[PDB]
């Protein structure tokens, strides 16, 4: 889903108008916008190459089609592999998080970039971590992947 | 690969339109043309009551009496609603202008309370045949038994009416006082066309299909509604708009939550849904499975409260998401955030009704080209969440909505070829039986029939999510009849 990478692209090594500008288009809510802000200051303190192997982990990891969960009714639209890495990194412990990343056979690169996202993810508080959550269960189901 | 149902009911001489049953009992209640039957889960009469044909037109009011209406002639009454409530059957038909009236669960041949004079307050049901009319039983903040009533236009009553089923004064029942309506002025343009309505919490839901008149297109459009369930004027009511794949499958025809012995409702809505007010015929229609959590419809319906009170209908980013719709002298307002938890259902000064601009966005769960869904029934099996579809065609498909799957049915199964699955699709008690039903028959179903398969070979070849060997036993069965269990649908291991 081209203009969801370049949301990707644009959070990990681009401008935050860039990045606003590549979230707007996903149309947001306003709890999705305050924390998508605090995240991409985050990711802004994090140095180069982190960021570049992560972009090369992120697009990596990039299959999407709805479906509902065993035993909890719940509605994915997804991957169930995909759903883990979201809810590993903003939602369960860094050891949990690690185990989502091994499923697409990182090199060491990936994974200390991405335990260094994790220890920044978890400083969020917690509402906006969930609304991150929310905004990309928004961007699957968007008219723009399918 | 399903065998022949084992039970069926056939009324002689009439077609079927509405089936409900009684959780407490089971038993189920049938509204046919000029009937009304009571049916054990087995399918066997316990009692039949003759509802037509009557001494009527459509342009007298009743009591319709020759003398006084001369055009009158007999005329034949399909049911138009047919509920269960805490202590009665509530019955309306298209005669008589669609008033209604109530009879005693378990013995339907007893009235219990019918208008003897209704008035103009009290014509409930679409007197159309061709027009659909649904229905919720829910308790007012008293605890009196209300309905609420969705009623499409017939060639002036409100399209969504709440109506006293217990008066005090017995001789007004199923009337709705003057605020407890919609208020629509053009009904005729906008030609509500209503395909159920259900409750979740403080809040009742409908979904219907209108003209989309306050856009250019005019174009008839599916919107879920959603009214404070005690809010007895609709200071609370709120419509958006509802996609499925954008709007390509534009029209809604059923929909249903999740029923099962794990839970009674769920908490996600399945729509059917087919591109087009009725659905493109044949190979050129199609339709589309699509899932709305309910708590994803109950935020954007509280962000267009919101906006609509407090931001004059903007979102936090200033664009314009919400409006008062029909024509109604009312604006949105800016409101002091203080009115939000005052009057989380609204108040006279409250702007009113209120709609979304922005509409609930859903991806297909299935796409399937040349198929009419006109039925939509979801259950639970060993943690499964399994889909019952049934179709214009008098088809019924099993569907796996789980992980991994690709939205194929892995069972079709033909009904009555050619008459359409009504949406009046229900399970029995233990969610051993679908209740399948067209304008023809009420057909009790089994939702598997692994028994069917005495090898496990065959067993494990027809694949079935009910359906698995069972070693020990050397049965196909489901899970739960394994007192080592090989699943048809992923099996852990071989027959050798
Ligand atoms: C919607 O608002 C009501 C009342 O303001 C609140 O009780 C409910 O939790 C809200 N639901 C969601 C999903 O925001």
């Amino acid at each position: 889903c081209p203009s969801f990478q370049r949301v990707i692209e644009t959070l990990l090594m681009d401008t935050p108008s860039s990045y606003e500008a590549a979230m707007e288009l996903f149309s947001p809510d306003q709890d999705m916008r305050e924390a998508g802000a605090q995240l991409k200051k985050l990711v802004d303190t994090l140095p180069q190459k982190p960021r570049e192997s992560i972009i090369k982990l992120m697009e990596k990891i990039a299959g999407w089609r709805p479906y509902i969960e065993r035993w909890t009714g719940r509605l994915i639209v997804g991957s169930p592999s995909f759903q883990r890495v979201i809810e590993t990194l903003l939602m369960d412990t860094p050891s949990s998080y690690e185990a989502a990343m091994e499923l697409f056979s990182p090199d060491q690169d990936m994974r200390e970039a991405g335990a260094q996202l994790k220890k920044l993810v978890d400083t969020l508080p917690q509402k906006p971590r969930e609304s991150i959550i929310k905004l990309m269960e928004k961007i699957a189901q968007s008219s723009l992947c399918n | 690969l399903q065998p022949l149902p084992p039970t069926a009911f056939t009324p002689n001489g009439t077609y079927l339109q509405h089936l409900a049953r009684d959780p407490t009992s089971g038993t189920l209640y049938l509204g046919a043309t000029n009937f009304l039957f009571q049916l054990s889960p087995g399918l066997q009469l316990e009692a039949t009551v003759s509802t037509g044909p009557v001494l009527d037109s459509r342009d007298c009011l009743p009591p319709v009496m020759p003398d006084e209406c001369p055009q009158a002639q007999p005329t034949n009454n399909p049911n138009q609603l047919l509920l269960v409530s805490p202590g009665a059957l509530v019955v309306c038909g298209s005669v008589h202008q669609g008033v209604c009236e109530q009879r005693r669960l378990g013995q339907l041949e007893q009235l219990l309370l019918r208008p003897e004079r209704p008035g103009d307050t009290q014509y409930v049901a679409a007197n159309d045949p061709a027009v659909s009319t649904v229905g919720l039983v829910a308790q007012g903040l008293a605890g009196e038994p209300l309905l609420f009533v969705g009623r499409g236009y017939t060639s002036g009553i409100p399209p969504i009416t709440t109506r006293a089923l217990w008066p005090p004064d017995p001789q007004a029942a199923f009337s709705y006082e003057e605020t407890a309506k919609l208020a629509v002025g053009r009904l005729s343009e906008y030609s509500h066309h209503f395909v159920s309505a259900f409750a979740r919490g403080a809040s009742a839901y409908f979904l219907f299909l209108r003209r989309d008149l306050q856009a250019q297109s005019r174009a008839f459009r599916a919107y879920v509604s959603r009214v404070c369930l005690r809010d007895q004027h609709y200071y609370s009511y709120v419509e958006l708009p509802l996609a499925c794949e954008g709007g390509r499958y534009g029209l809604i025809q059923a929909a249903a939550v999740a029923t099962s012995r794990e839970v009674a409702h769920g908490e996600v809505l399945f729509a059917a849904f087919s591109s087009a007010p009725s659905a493109a015929a044949g190979a050129s229609g199609a339709s589309a499975l699509c899932a709305f959590p309910l708590d994803e419809v109950d935020r954007l319906a509280n962000r267009t409260r919101d906006a609509c009170y407090t931001r004059e209908g903007r979102a936090e980013d200033g664009t314009e998401v919400a409006y008062i719709e029909y024509d109604v002298n009312s604006d949105c307002a800016q409101l002091p955030v203080d009115t939000l938890d005052a009057y989380p259902c609204g108040s006279d000064h409250t702007p009113s009704p209120m709609a979304s601009r922005v509409p609930l966005e859903a991806t297909p769960i299935l796409e399937w080209p040349g198929i009419q869904l006109t039925a939509v029934a979801v259950t639970m099996e060993d943690g499964h969440t399994i889909a019952f579809l049934g179709d214009s065609q008098g088809q019924l498909h099993r569907v796996y909505l789980g992980p991994g799957s690709d939205g194929h049915p892995y069972s079709t199964q033909s009904i009555q070829q050619g008459s359409a699955v009504s949406r009046d699709l229900t399970f029995d008690g233990t969610f051993e039986h679908l209740y399948v039903m067209t304008q023809s028959t009420l057909l009790k179903v089994p939702v598997a029939s692994c028994a069917q398969h005495l090898d496990c070979a065959s067993c494990l070849a027809h694949r079935d999510p009910y359906c698995g060997w069972c070693v020990l036993l050397g049965r196909c069965s489901r899970r739960s009849e394994c007192s080592q269990w090989l699943w048809s649908f992923q099996p852990e291991l071989g027959c050798l």
